DNA sequence: CTCACGTATGCTATAATGTGCTGACGCGG
DNA sequence: TCCGCGTCAGACTCGTTTATAGCATACGTGAG
RNA sequence: GAGUCUG
C-alpha cells in the first residue's frame, strides 16, 4: 500500500488503518490453514525416498 | 527426482503404499513381480521387525 | 433523559462522536426474509405467491384439462414451540391451497363451460421461524444461515495469462441467469470469437447468430463500420473519415485536392488529422493495390447475368475489382478493420464457421448438446428456443435483468427474464470493445456482484422444486383420467413438496444446530453469511482472492470475523449497520453532505452506488451544527483513500462502528489490538459459558445492552406500567392506561423459562430483574437471560489481574488463579445432560422397563421406583441404573463352565438379559427431570401415569390462574367505568362480583364499554374450557414414535462443574490460557492494603501478541473499580446523599471531550442510592470501538480513584512477605471460561471393543477408542531405534487378534513378552486384491 | 449387520455383486430363450458395465450412484485412496494402551518426568495391576481384581504406584514433524485430569499450554521399556538430530 | 463418440420397423404357429413400448437399462400368449405384461433382503389409504387410523409399516460399529482363568465327586449329559448321581467363600 | 403322514410404440 | 485431453426419501 | 457423506 500507517498502537489506529491491516492478517491465517499441506507432502515424499 | 525415485524402488509394496496404487499393482501383476520385503515400509506393512 | 433500567445503573461513555443513527434490530435479516416468504402479497411475487403463479396454471398435454391456483393459507401450528421441542417434532403450519380444476371441450374450440371443480388441498407443512429467528426441526433448534452467491447478470473476465506461454490475455463474457443454462463467449489465441453453451464444447460465435437468423452481410453490418470505395473514370477513390487512419503508417502518398498531406511511409500525427478534417476531405485517390486484402461487405452480383460475382465477407483482389467495375458497380462497401481499435474478429470467426444457413447452425448447436442423436428441424428449433428463450427454463430474475442492463449501459432496469437477440449481440459487442481497449473487466469478489440469499428465497426455491415434481404427476393424470368423476385432490401428492422442504430445513448444509453457548453466540450465528453449500463455492473450489478482504466489505462485511480454519474467508459475519437492499445486495448507511453542511439525512448505498461518491471518514471533525472544521477532510472514493477539499465531499460514515461486526464491537480497546488476535477474541467470546452469577463487564463498549435486548434471551416489557406480581417463575405487569387497549384486560403475563438444557448442554435460566411494584416503560428489561446483567450482556466475570511471572505457573500462557475464585463460585458453570432409554420390539419380543432386573444389587434397585425409573432429585454416579430395562433372550447354548455356574446360584433368571440405561462412566450428577413417551395402544407404566396426573393438575392450575387474574383485572376496569357516571364505590364491592351481569348504567359510550368487558369475560369463560380440553388431550395423547419403539424414557442430569487445572480461559483480546494451578489465598501476591490478586497472567504473552487492548482494559478496569471502591467506602459510612451526588457527578462528567452528558441533579434521592449501590462493585465504563477512551482520560480517572497514573502498584509475595523488586501492573480484566473443559476431554484406554473389518480398536472417546498411531508417529520410532515399540503398536496393540489376547494374558502373568503375529487388516487387503482377480500369494521360506 | 434400531446396514459391495448376478443370470436366461441378438448385446454391455463398476467404479466413465447419489464404494476404492487400506489401516493404526488429555506445566518436574493423572494411569496399566494383585494374593482372580479397581479401593492405588515405578510412558503431540515429537518419560502420578509437561521439552513438541493435548502410550514389553528408557528418553534426546545445537533450552 | 450403453441401445431400437394392425395379425398368426422371423420382428418392433413404460418406471428401484431389460422379458411372454383371433390390439395386452414383469422385478431386486410380493401388495393398499387420509386429514396417517379404514388388525398394519424402513449404507459408520460376535482380550482372558481353575478345582474335590460333576456339565467329558444320562458312564444311578452332583457343588461353594468370592462373585 | 403355511408363477385385452441434473480447482507428465 | 498427486490427530450433528393391481394354481418345506 | 470447532 502506497500510504503507510504513520501512527502506532500507543497513539491509536483508526478504522482505515485497521481495515487495511486486516488484508495482511487474514492472508497470513489462510496461509497457515492452506499452505501447511505442501510442506507436509514434501516431508512425505522425502520419507518415502529415504 | 524424489517421486519417480520412490516409484523406481524394486519393492511394489512400498510403491503401492506411496501413490498410484492401481497402476503399480497392474504392472507388478503383469510382471509376476516378487517382493522379498527388504525395506522398512514393507516390514511395517506386514507388521514385522524393522 | 434516561430510562428506568438505566437509572439503576449508568455506564460512563468515553465516546465523543454523537450517534445520529442507533443500532438497528440485529436479528433483522432472518425475520424480514422469512416474513417475505410467508407474507401474503397479491402482486409482489415473494415466496409462495410467486411460486404458485410461476408453475400454475398447469394445463394438460391433451389441453382439455387444466389446474389453476386461487390462494393459499397456513393453518395454525399443531404444536407450540414448547411441545415440539419436548416431543421431537417440527414446528410447522399446514399449507392449505385452493385450486380449481377447469375442463375444456374437445368438440367445442375452447369452451370452458364443462366442469369447474374448486377445493382446498393439503400440500405439506412448512416449518415456521421463531420470533427469535430459529426453526425447531425434530425437536432441535436450528439456524438457516444466509448465503452469498454470484448475482445473475453479465460478467466480463479474462485469464491473465494462464493459458499459452505466449502470455495472451483471452477475454471472455459469462451470462449468468438465476435459472437456466450458462452462456459463455470467449476469445482464442488467434482472436476467434467462440461460444460455449453450458460450458460444453467450443463453437464459433457466429454460429449462434445464424441460429437467431442472421445473414452474413447482416452480421458484418452489426459489428463492422463500412468503408465506401468509389471507382471514378480510371483512378480508384475511397470516402475518407479524417480520424480512421489515426496512429497508422501511411502506405501510399495521400493527396487531397491536388496537394500532398501525408508523406508515404510516415506515421500520421494529430496535426495531419486536424488539417484533413478542417479541409473537409471526403474523397481521396488511392492505388488499386491497396484494395488487395480489403473485405467486401454486401453480396455484389452481375446485373447482366444475375450471378454472384463476390459473396459477402470475401477478401477482394485486383481481378475481382476489375470484374466488379466492368459489371457496372462503381461503389464498393468494404469492412473497416484497422487492428488496434477496430479488430476484424467476427470477420475471421465467419471464416472459421463451418455452417452456412440458420438450419445448419441450429443442427450444429443441437449436435453439441446431444451428440449422436440425428437432427430434426423441429427438434433443433425446439432445443435452441428452450435453452435461453423459454419463460419456463430461463429466468434472469429482476436482479439479473437489472445488473445485465446496467452492465450494457441501458436506461431501463426492468425487463424480460428471457434473453433477447439484442441482448446477446450487445454482450458480444461489449466483449469485443474490451478486447479493442475501450471498456474494462468487472470484478467477481466485488460485493456489487455478490448477492445475499437469506432464508425466504431459499425456502421459495425448494418449494418451487416440490411444485415442479407435482406438475409432472398432475399433468400426467389430467391427460389419462376421465375428467368428470376425477377431482383435483386425487391428482395432487403432498409428499413430494413436504419432502423437498423437509430436506432443505433438515438435511441442508445451511441448516445447522444453533450455537447456543451464549447470547452473542446465537446473535452472531443468526447473522452469518456463508459462501458455501448448494449453489455456492466449495472448500476445493475456494481460492485465495475470494477469502481476502475486499474494499467493498467496508460497512457491509466484518473484515475481522471469520473462522480460522478451512472456512477462512468463505464464512463472514455481517457488519453492524449493514442491511439487504430490495434486490439482495448489501448496503450501508451514510450521512448526506449538502453544500459542505453534514445533514442528518441518511442514505443506504449499495456496493455499486458507493464507488461513485466521495465518502468522508467518521472520525472527520464536524464543526458545531454545520460543516467540516478542517479544510482537507480524509475521505475515500474509487475504492481508495486520501485528502479532499470540503466542496468535493458528498457523504460521510454514519458511525465509527459500521465497519465492524457485532462480536468485534464488544472488544473495548480494539483500536490497540492486532487484527489477528482481535479475530480470535471475537471468536472466543462466542465460546464463553455463562457462569452461575452473571457479572457485568466493567470495561464495556455500549453494544452490551443492544445485544442483550435484541438476542431475545431477555424478557423485555412491551406495554410497561407497574409490576403487580414478581415470582421466580413469572412476572405479571399491570399496563398503563395510555398504552392499555380498552378491549382486552390490560394485564401482561411474562412466564420466565426456568433452568433448561441448551444445545451445548449449557444452562438457560431467566431470573426476574425488577422488584415487586416497580414502574417500567416499554422496552425495559423485565427478566435477565443467562449471560446478562441488568439489561447488559455479561459473558463472564471481571477479576483483579496482575501481570508478572510466577514460579513457571504461567509459562506459555498458563494461568495462575487464586482459590478465592473457586470459593466465590465465580466461573462455576451449570450443565444439563439428556439421556434416553429406548424400549424396542425385537423378533424375540418386546423389551421390558421393569425394576425386576437379573443380577443387580439392592443398592442399585434402591434408587429405582416401582416402574424402574430413578426418583427426581436422586444423586447418581457412573454405573448406577437410571432406567431399568431387559431384552428378551432365546435358546442360549451355554458352555460347561456357564451351565455349572447357572446351576450353582440357580439364578436362571428366566429368558431375559440386562440392557438398562445407566450413568456413563465418570459423569456424576443429580436427576432434575424425567420424561416418558409411550405409544397409544400399550398399557401405561405406573410412573408414566403419576407424571400425567402432575401435568394435568398443573395445567388446570395454570389455566385457572389465567382466568382468575384475567377476570379480576377485567372487573377492576368495569369498576372504574361504572364510577365514571355512577358513584357506587362501597355499594358495588359488597354484592358478589359473580352477580355483575345485571349491572349497567345509562346508554352512552360507557355502556358500550361495559358491553365490551362483559363479552370478553364470557369469551374467556368458554376459551378456558376449550384450552383445558386441548391440554387434557395432549397429556393423554399416545405419541407415535419410530417403528419398533414401544416407549422412551428421557432422564435429565444436572451437573455443577468447578473451575480446575486444564480448563480453558480467555479474555476478549484473543488472549487464551489453560489454568495450571490453583494457589492458596496466602500465596498470592497482595497489595499494600492486603488485598490478594485473583489471577496472575504472564507479561511475556503481550508484546509478542500485540494485543495491547488487554493492558488498557486492565488500567481502566482498575480505575473503574477505584471509583467503585470510593463509592463502597461512602456507602459503608452512610454519609450524605448530597456528597455522593457531588462525587458521582464529577466522575461521570470527567472526560476531555465526553459526548455523554449526565446532569445528575434530576435523579431523586432514592434513585441515587439504588444507583450507588450498583456502582459500588465498580463504575461500569463504555469504550466504543475506534471512539474509545484515551490514555490521558484513563490516568485522569485513576487520579479520581487515588490510584497511580502508571496503573502499576507495589505487590508483596504472599509466601515470603518480601516486596517484588519493581511495580506490577494490576487491574481488572474481564475474563471468560470457554466451553473447552478438561472434564470433557480427558480419555484413557487399555483394551476395548475392536473394529468390524480391520479389527483395529475404534476411534474417539465416545466409542472408547485408542489414539491413532499415524504415519508421522511411526516415522519417529523409525528415526529412533525403537523397533519393538513399533511392532507392538502395529500388531498386539492394533490388529493382531491372537497376539493381543496372548500378550494381555502374559502381562497379567507378568511375562512382558510379545509373541507377535499377522495384522488382520493385511489378511483383508489380500482378500480385496484377490476379489479384483489378482493372484497375490505368500511365498514361503 | 443389524443396527440397534432393528434396521440393517450393509457394504456397497453387496449392491455391486447383486447388480452383477442379476444381469449375468438374466443373460443366461436370454441365451436359453434364444433371444434376438440386439437384446443379447444390450445384456452383454450391461454385464460388462456391472463388473467394471464392481472392480473399479468411476474409471469406466460415470460411476453408479447408490442411495444418496454418492457413487458406490467399489473393491479398488477400498485399496486405492489414501483412505484405502494402505494409508489408513496399515502404515499407521489405532492403538491399545493409548490415551490423551490437555497438557499443562509441571515446573516442579525434573527433565525425565511427567505428571500423569491418577484415573488415566489406572486405566492404561490395568493388566499390570491385575498381575501384581494376584501375585500378592490380594485378588483371588481377574474378575475380582477388576471389581476392586472399579471400586477404586485404597490398596489398589498403592499397587498402581508400585507398577508405575521406573516404567516409561511415551508422550506424543500432533503434528509429529521430527522424532522428538515422541519422547519417553518416567510418569509421576498426579491428582487431576491434566497431563503435566516439563517446560524444557516444550520446544521439541512445539507445545504451548493454551489447550494443546497429548497422546500417552504405554510400552508393554521389556524390550519396548528399554528402547523407551535408552533411545527415546527426554534426557537422552537433548541435541536436535537435524543440527548440532541442543533443543532443551530454558525460556 | 457414442460410448453410453443406453444411447447405443436406444439408437438400435429406433432403427427398427413400426408395426400396423394387419401386419401385427399376419406376423402374430405365423408367430404362434412357430415362425423364427415373426417372433423376432414382433419383439424388435414393440421394444419402443417397453421403453415408454420403463422411462416412467425409473427412480424407484433399478436403473432405466435394468428396467428396460426386465420389461423386454414381459414383451417375450406377451408375444407367446398373444391372441390374434381376438379383434383387440396387441399394445393393450402387452402393456399389462411389461408392467407386471417390471413391477415384480422392482419388488425383489431393489431390496437387499428378499421381500415377498404378498406383503408388498398389502403395503400398497395401506399407502394408497394413507394418501386419501392425508388429503382430508391435514396431518399424516397414524397406524391405528389406517387400520380403522381397512378394518384390519393394528398389529398387522404396524408389522407392514415396519418392513417399509429401508437399509442404510455402512460406508464412516463401519468404524463407529464394533464386532459384537468377537469378545475382547479381557473377556477371553477371564474364560481362560475359569477353564484353568476348573482343572485345578477337579483335582481338589473328591475323586468320585469331580468325575460325576465334570462329565455331566461337559467340563472334562465330551458331551453335556443330564442327571439321568450320567448313568451311561459307570454311575448307572439316578438318586446317587443327584446326591453326588450337589455334594460336589456344596464343598465347592465353601471353597469360593474361603478364597474370597461367593457373594463377591455373586454380582458377576 | 398329512395339512397348513410361505412363497411363486400365472393370466387379464380401448389404445398407448423415441430417451434425457449441476455446472468453475491447479500443477505435471 | 487425460489422470496422478494435495499435513496430523481430536468434538458434535444429520442422514439413509419414494413408489406399485387382484385372485387362481403351482412349487416346496416344515410342523404336529 | 454436510456441518460448527481446538491445536
Ligand atoms: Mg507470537
Ligand atoms: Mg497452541
Amino acid at each position: 500500500i502506497e500510504t503507510p500507517i504513520t501512527a502506532n498502537f500507543r497513539e491509536g489506529l483508526n478504522v482505515l488503518q485497521y481495515f487495511i491491516s486486516t488484508h495482511g492478517a487474514r492472508k497470513g491465517l489462510a496461509d497457515t490453514a492452506l499452505k501447511t499441506a505442501n510442506s507436509g507432502y514434501l516431508t512425505r515424499r522425502l520419507v518415502d525416498v529415504a | 527426482g524424489i517421486t519417480k525415485a520412490s516409484l523406481a524402488t524394486e519393492s511394489f509394496i512400498s510403491a503401492a503404499s506411496f501413490q498410484e496404487t492401481t497402476r503399480v499393482l497392474t504392472e507388478a501383476a503383469v510382471a509376476g513381480k516378487r517382493d522379498e520385503l527388504r525395506g522398512l515400509k514393507e516390514n511395517v506393512i506386514v507388521g514385522r521387525l524393522i | 433523559v434516561y430510562s428506568y433500567t438505566e437509572k439503576k445503573r449508568i455506564r460512563k461513555d468515553f465516546g465523543k462522536r454523537p450517534q445520529v443513527l442507533d443500532v438497528p434490530y440485529l436479528l433483522s435479516i432472518q425475520l424480514d426474509s422469512f416474513q417475505k416468504f410467508i407474507e401474503q402479497d397479491p402482486e409482489g411475487q415473494y415466496g409462495l405467491e410467486a411460486a404458485f403463479r410461476s408453475v400454475f396454471p398447469i394445463q394438460s398435454y391433451s389441453g382439455n384439462s387444466e389446474l389453476q391456483y386461487v390462494s393459499y393459507r397456513l393453518g395454525e401450528p399443531v404444536f407450540d414451540v414448547q411441545e415440539c421441542q419436548i416431543r421431537g417434532v417440527t414446528y410447522s403450519a399446514p399449507l392449505r391451497v385452493k385450486l380449481r380444476l377447469v375442463i375444456y371441450e374437445r368438440e367445442a374450440p375452447e369452451g370452458t363451460v364443462k366442469d369447474i371443480k374448486e377445493q382446498e388441498v393439503y400440500m405439506g407443512e412448512i416449518p415456521l421461524m421463531t420470533d427469535n429467528g430459529t426453526f425447531v426441526i425434530n425437536g432441535t433448534e436450528r439456524v438457516i444461515v444466509s448465503q452469498l452467491h454470484r448475482s445473475p447478470g453479465v460478467f466480463f473476465d479474462s485469464d491473465k495469462g494462464k493459458t499459452h506461454s505466449s502470455g495472451k490475455v483471452l477475454y471472455n463474457a459469462r451470462i449468468i441467469p438465476y435459472r437456466g443454462s450458462w452462456l459463455d463467449f470467449e476469445f482464442d489465441p488467434k482472436d476467434n470469437l467462440f461460444v460455449r453453451i453450458d460450458r460444453r464444447r467450443k463453437l464459433p460465435a457466429t454460429i449462434i447468430l445464424r441460429a437467431l437468423n442472421y445473414t452474413t452481410e447482416q452480421i458484418l453490418d452489426l459489428f463492422f463500420e463500412k468503408v465506401i470505395f468509389e471507382i471514378r473514370d480510371n483512378k480508384l477513390q475511397m470516402e475518407l473519415v479524417p480520424e480512421r487512419l489515426r496512429g497508422e503508417t501511411a502506405s501510399f502518398d495521400i493527396e487531397a485536392n491536388g496537394k500532398v498531406y501525408v508523406e508515404k511511409g510516415r506515421r500520421i500525427t494529430a496535426r495531419h488529422i486536424r488539417q484533413l478534417e478542417k479541409d473537409d476531405v471526403k474523397l481521396i485517390e488511392v492505388p488499386v493495390e491497396y484494395i488487395a486484402g480489403k473485405v467486401v461487405a454486401k453480396d455484389y452480383i452481375d446485373e447482366s447475368t444475375g450471378e454472384l460475382i463476390c459473396a459477402a465477407n470475401m477478401e477482394l483482389s485486383l481481378d475481382l475489382l476489375a470484374k466488379l467495375s466492368q459489371s457496372g458497380h462503381k461503389r464498393i462497401e468494404t469492412l473497416f478493420t484497422n487492428d488496434l481499435d477496430h479488430g476484424p474478429y467476427i470477420s475471421e470467426t465467419l471464416r472459421v464457421d463451418p455452417t452456412n444457413d440458420r438450419l445448419s447452425a441450429l443442427v450444429e448447436i443441437y449436435r453439441m448438446m446431444r451428440p449422436g442423436e440425428p437432427p430434426t428441424r423441429e427438434a433443433a428449433e425446439s432445443l435452441f428456443e428452450n435453452l435461453f428463450f423459454s419463460e419456463d427454463r430461463y429466468d434472469l430474475s429482476a436482479v439479473g435483468r437489472m445488473k445485465f442492463n446496467r452492465s450494457l449501459l441501458r436506461e431501463e432496469i426492468e425487463g424480460s427474464g428471457i434473453l433477447s437477440k439484442d441482448d446477446i449481440i450487445d454482450v458480444m459487442k461489449k466483449l469485443i470493445d474490451i478486447r479493442n481497449g475501450k471498456g474494462e473487466v468487472d470484478d467477481i469478489d466485488h460485493l456489487g456482484n455478490r448477492r445475499i440469499r437469506s432464508v425466504g428465497e431459499m425456502a421459495e426455491n425448494q418449494f418451487r422444486v416440490g411444485l415442479v415434481r407435482v406438475e409432472r404427476a398432475v399433468k400426467e393424470r389430467l391427460s389419462l383420467g376421465d375428467l368428470d368423476t376425477l377431482m383435483p385432490q386425487d391428482m395432487i401428492n403432498a409428499k413430494p413438496i413436504s419432502a423437498a422442504v423437509k430436506e432443505f430445513f433438515g438435511s441442508s448444509q445451511l441448516s445447522q444446530f444453533m450455537d447456543q453457548n451464549n447470547p452473542l453466540s446465537e446473535i452472531t450465528h443468526k447473522r452469518r453469511i456463508s459462501a458455501l453449500g448448494p449453489g455456492g463455492l466449495t472448500r476445493e473450489r475456494a481460492g485465495f482472492e475470494v477469502r481476502d478482504v475486499h474494499p467493498t466489505h467496508y460497512g457491509r462485511v466484518c473484515p475481522i470475523e471469520t473462522p480460522e480454519g478451512p472456512n477462512i474467508g468463505l464464512i463472514n459475519s455481517l457488519s453492524v449497520y449493514a442491511q439487504t437492499n430490495e434486490y439482495g445486495f448489501l448496503e450501508t448507511p451514510y450521512r448526506k453532505v449538502t453544500d459542505g453542511v453534514v445533514t442528518d439525512e441518511i442514505h443506504y448505498l449499495s456496493a455499486i452506488e458507493e464507488g461513485n461518491y466521495v465518502i468522508a471518514q467518521a472520525n472527520s471533525n464536524l464543526d458545531e451544527e454545520g460543516h467540516f472544521v478542517e479544510d482537507l477532510v480524509t475521505c475515500r472514493s474509487k475504492g481508495e483513500s486520501s485528502l479532499f477539499s470540503r466542496d468535493q465531499v458528498d457523504y460521510m460514515d454514519v458511525s465509527t462502528q459500521q465497519v465492524v461486526s457485532v462480536g468485534a464491537s464488544l472488544i473495548p480497546f480494539l483500536e490497540h489490538d492486532d487484527a489477528n488476535r482481535a479475530l480470535m477474541g471475537a471468536n472466543m467470546q462466542r465460546q464463553a459459558v455463562p457462569t452461575l452469577r452473571a457479572d457485568k463487564p466493567l470495561v464495556g463498549t455500549g453494544m452490551e445492552r443492544a445485544v442483550a435486548v435484541d438476542s431475545g434471551v431477555t424478557a423485555v416489557a412491551k406495554r410497561g406500567g407497574v409490576v403487580q406480581y414478581v415470582d421466580a417463575s413469572r412476572i405479571v405487569i399491570k399496563v398503563n392506561e395510555d398504552e392499555m387497549y380498552p378491549g382486552e384486560a390490560g394485564i401482561d403475563i411474562y412466564n420466565l423459562t426456568k433452568y433448561t438444557r441448551s444445545n451445548q448442554n449449557t444452562c438457560i435460566n431467566q431470573m426476574p430483574c425488577v422488584s415487586l411494584g416497580e414502574p417500567v416503560e416499554r422496552g425495559d428489561v423485565l427478566a435477565d437471560g443467562p449471560s446478562t446483567d441488568l439489561g447488559e450482556l455479561a459473558l463472564g466475570q471481571n477479576m483483579r489481574v496482575a501481570f508478572m511471572p510466577w514460579n513457571g505457573y504461567n509459562f506459555e500462557d498458563s494461568i495462575l488463579v487464586s482459590e478465592r475464585v473457586v470459593q466465590e463460585d465465580r466461573f462455576t458453570t451449570i450443565h444439563i445432560q439428556e439421556l434416553a432409554c429406548v424400549s424396542r420390539d425385537t423378533k424375540l419380543g418386546p423389551e421390558e422397563i421393569t425394576a425386576d432386573i437379573p443380577n443387580v444389587g439392592e443398592a442399585a434397585l434402591s434408587k429405582l421406583d416401582e416402574s424402574g425409573i430413578v426418583y427426581i432429585g436422586a444423586e447418581v454416579t457412573g454405573g448406577d441404573i437410571l432406567v431399568g430395562k431387559v431384552t428378551p433372550k432365546g435358546e442360549t447354548q451355554l458352555t460347561p463352565e456357564e451351565k455349572l455356574l447357572r446351576a450353582i446360584f440357580g439364578e436362571k433368571a428366566s429368558d431375559v438379559k440386562d440392557s438398562s440405561l445407566r450413568v456413563p462412566n465418570g459423569v456424576s450428577g443429580t436427576v432434575i427431570d424425567v420424561q416418558v413417551f409411550t405409544r397409544d395402544g400399550v398399557e401405561k407404566d405406573k410412573r408414566a401415569l403419576e407424571i400425567e396426573e402432575m401435568q394435568l393438575k398443573q395445567a388446570k392450575k395454570d389455566l385457572s390462574e389465567e382466568l382468575q387474574i384475567l377476570e379480576a383485572g377485567l372487573f377492576s376496569r368495569i369498576r372504574a367505568v361504572l364510577v365514571a357516571g355512577g358513584v357506587e364505590a362501597e355499594k358495588l364491592d359488597k354484592l358478589p362480583r359473580d352477580r355483575w351481569l345485571e349491572l349497567g348504567l345509562t346508554d352512552e359510550e360507557k355502556q358500550n364499554q361495559l358491553e365490551q368487558l362483559a363479552e370478553q369475560y364470557d369469551e374467556l369463560k368458554h376459551e378456558f374450557e376449550k384450552k383445558l380440553e386441548a391440554k387434557r388431550r395432549k397429556i393423554t395423547q399416545g405419541d407415535d414414535l419410530a417403528p419398533g419403539v414401544l416407549k422412551i424414557v428421557k432422564v435429565y442430569l444436572a451437573v455443577k462443574r468447578r473451575i480446575q487445572p486444564g480448563d480453558k480461559m480467555a479474555g476478549r483480546h484473543g488472549n487464551k490460557g489453560v489454568i495450571s494451578k490453583i494457589n492458596p489465598i496466602e500465596d498470592m501476591p497482595y497489595d499494600e492494603n492486603g488485598t490478594p490478586v485473583d489471577i496472575v497472567l504472564n507479561p511475556l504473552g503481550v508484546p509478542s501478541r500485540m494485543n495491547i487492548g488487554q493492558i488498557l482494559e486492565t488500567h481502566l478496569g482498575m480505575a473503574a473499580k477505584g471509583i467503585g471502591d470510593k463509592i463502597n467506602a461512602m456507602l459503608k459510612q452512610q454519609q450524605e446523599v448530597a456528597k455522593l451526588r457531588e462525587f458521582i457527578q464529577r466522575a461521570y462528567d470527567l472526560g476531555a471531550d465526553v459526548r455523554q452528558k449526565v446532569d445528575l441533579s434530576t435523579f431523586s434521592d432514592e434513585e441515587v442510592m439504588r444507583l450507588a449501590e450498583n456502582l459500588r462493585k465498580g463504575m461500569p465504563i463504555a469504550t466504543p470501538v475506534f471512539d474509545g477512551a484515551k490514555e490521558a482520560e484513563i490516568k485522569e480517572l485513576l487520579k479520581l480513584g487515588d490510584l497511580p497514573t502508571s496503573g502499576q502498584i507495589r505487590l508483596y509475595d504472599g509466601r515470603t512477605g518480601e516486596q517484588f523488586e519493581r511495580p506490577v501492573t494490576v487491574g481488572y480484566m474481564y475474563m471468560l471460561k470457554l466451553n473447552h473443559l478438561v472434564d470433557d476431554k480427558m480419555h484413557a484406554r487399555s483394551t476395548g471393543s475392536y473394529s468390524l473389518v480391520t479389527q483395529q480398536p475404534l476411534g474417539g472417546k465416545a466409542q472408547f477408542g485408542g489414539q491413532r498411531f499415524g504415519e508421522m508417529e511411526v516415522w519417529a520410532l523409525e528415526a529412533y531405534g525403537a523397533a519393538y515399540t513399533l511392532q507392538e503398536m502395529l500388531t498386539v496393540k492394533s490388529d493382531d487378534v491372537n497376539g493381543r489376547t496372548k500378550m494381555y494374558k502374559n502381562i497379567v502373568d507378568g511375562n512382558h513378552q510379545m509373541e507377535p503375529g499377522m495384522p488382520e487388516s493385511f489378511n483383508v487387503l489380500l482378500k480385496e486384491i484377490r476379489s479384483l482377480g489378482i493372484n497375490i500369494e505368500l511365498e514361503d521360506e | 449387520v443389524p443396527l440397534d434400531g432393528g434396521r440393517f446396514a450393509t457394504s456397497d459391495l453387496n449392491d455391486l455383486y447383486r447388480r452383477v448376478i442379476n444381469r449375468n443370470n438374466r443373460l443366461k436366461r436370454l441365451l436359453d430363450l434364444a433371444a434376438p441378438d440386439i437384446i443379447v448385446r444390450n445384456e452383454k454391455r450391461m454385464l460388462q458395465e456391472a463388473v467394471d463398476a464392481l472392480l473399479d467404479n468411476g474409471r469406466r466413465g460415470r460411476a453408479i450412484t447408490g442411495s444418496n447419489k454418492r457413487p458406490l464404494k467399489s473393491l479398488a476404492d477400498m485399496i486405492k485412496g489414501k483412505q484405502g487400506r494402505f494409508r489408513q489401516n496399515l502404515l499407521g493404526k489405532r492403538v491399545d494402551y493409548s490415551g490423551r488429555s490437555v497438557i499443562t506445566v509441571g515446573p516442579y518436574l525434573r527433565l525425565h518426568q511427567c505428571g500423569l493423572p491418577k484415573k488415566m494411569a489406572l486405566e492404561l496399566f490395568k493388566p499390570f495391576i491385575y498381575g501384581k494383585l494376584e501375585l500378592r494374593g490380594l485378588a483371588t482372580t481377574i474378575k475380582a481384581a477388576k471389581k476392586m479397581v472399579e471400586r477404586e479401593e485404597a490398596v489398589v492405588w498403592d499397587i498402581l504406584d508400585e507398577v508405575i515405578r521406573e516404567h516409561p510412558v511415551l508422550l506424543n503431540r500432533a503434528p509429529t514433524l521430527h522424532r522428538l515429537g515422541i519422547q519417553a518419560f518416567e510418569p509421576v502420578l498426579i491428582e487431576g485430569k491434566a497431563i503435566q509437561l516439563h517446560p524444557l521439552v516444550c520446544a521439541a513438541y512445539n507445545a504451548d499450554f493454551d489447550g494443546d493435548q497429548m497422546a500417552v502410550h504405554v510400552p508393554l514389553t521389556l524390550e519396548a521399556q528399554l528402547e523407551a528408557r535408552a533411545l527415546m528418553m527426554s534426557t537422552n534426546n537433548i541435541l536436535s538430530p537435524a543440527n548440532g545445537e541442543p533443543i532443551i533450552v530454558p525460556s | 463418440r457414442v460410448l453410453d450403453a443406453t444411447q447405443l441401445y436406444l439408437g438400435e431400437i429406433g432403427y427398427s420397423p413400426l408395426l400396423t394392425a394387419e401386419e401385427e395379425v399376419y406376423f402374430a398368426r405365423r408367430a404362434l404357429r412357430g415362425d423364427v422371423a415373426s417372433r423376432r420382428r414382433m419383439i424388435e418392433s414393440n421394444l419402443r413400448l417397453v421403453v415408454k413404460i420403463a422411462r416412467r418406471y425409473g427412480n424407484r428401484g433399478l436403473a432405466l437399462l435394468d428396467l428396460i431389460e426386465e420389461g423386454n422379458l414381459g414383451l417375450i411372454r406377451a408375444v407367446e400368449k398373444f391372441d390374434p383371433e381376438r379383434g383387440f390390439r396387441f399394445s393393450t395386452y402387452a402393456t399389462w405384461w411389461i408392467r407386471q414383469t417390471i413391477e415384480r422385478a422392482i419388488m425383489n431386486q431393489t431390496r437387499t433382503i428378499r421381500l415377498p410380493i404378498h406383503i408388498v401388495k398389502e403395503l400398497n393398499v395401506y399407502l394408497r389409504t394413507a394418501r386419501e387420509l392425508s388429503h382430508k386429514l391435514d396431518h399424516e396417517p397414524s397406524a391405528e387410523e389406517i387400520a380403522e379404514q381397512l378394518d384390519k388388525p393394528v398389529d398387522d398394519v404396524s408389522r407392514m409399516l415396519r418392513l417399509n424402513e429401508r437399509g442404510t449404507a455402512v460406508d464412516a459408520l463401519l468404524d463407529i460399529l464394533a464386532d459384537e460376535k468377537e469378545n475382547g482380550p479381557e473377556d477371553t482372558t477371564q474364560d481362560d482363568d475359569m477353564k484353568q481353575s476348573i482343572v485345578k478345582w477337579l483335582f481338589e474335590l473328591n475323586a468320585k465327586q469331580r468325575e460325576v460333576l465334570a462329565r455331566r456339565f461337559g467340563l472334562l467329558g465330551y458331551e453335556a449329559a443330564t442327571l439321568e444320562d450320567v448313568g451311561r458312564e459307570i454311575g448307572l444311578t439316578r438318586e446317587r448321581v443327584r446326591q453326588i452332583q450337589v455334594e460336589g457343588l456344596r464343598r465347592l461353594r465353601e471353597i469360593l467363600q474361603t478364597q474370597g468370592l461367593n457373594i463377591e462373585a455373586l454380582f458377576l
